[PDB]
C-alpha cells in the first residue's frame, strides 16, 4: 500500500481489502515517513 | 448527539480534548434524562401521599 512504486490513480482507483491478519502501526512512530498524518475517525496514535 | 453511545469507545479511538467534546454530550443528555425522571417520581410521590 505505502511503499507501492505507482499508486492507482484517482480518476480509477484500486482499494486495497486488507482482512485476515496483524497489524502493527507503532512502526509509524518508530519511524518518522508520513508528512501528513491525521485520523478523522479515530485518533492518529489509537490505531495500534 | 455523541459520535457513540459507549464510553470506552470515545476514549479508547478520539484525542483527547475530541473525546471530551463528546463526553460533554453524553452528560449533559444522560444528566436530563435523569432530572426528568427524578421530576417525574416527586409528582408520582405526590399523588401517593
Amino acid at each position: 500500500v505505502f511503499n507501492a512504486t505507482r499508486f492507482a490513480s484517482v480518476y480509477a482507483w484500486n482499494r486495497k481489502r486488507i482482512s485476515n491478519c496483524v497489524a502493527d502501526y507503532s512502526v509509524l512512530y518508530n519511524s518518522a515517513s508520513f508528512s501528513t498524518f491525521k485520523c478523522y475517525g479515530v485518533s492518529p496514535t489509537k490505531l495500534n | 448527539g455523541a459520535i457513540s453511545s459507549v464510553l470506552n469507545d470515545i476514549l479508547s479511538r478520539l484525542d483527547p480534548p475530541e473525546a471530551e467534546v463528546q463526553i460533554d454530550r453524553l452528560i449533559t443528555g444522560r444528566l436530563q434524562s435523569l432530572q426528568t425522571y427524578v421530576t417525574q417520581q416527586l409528582i408520582r410521590a405526590a399523588e401517593i401521599r
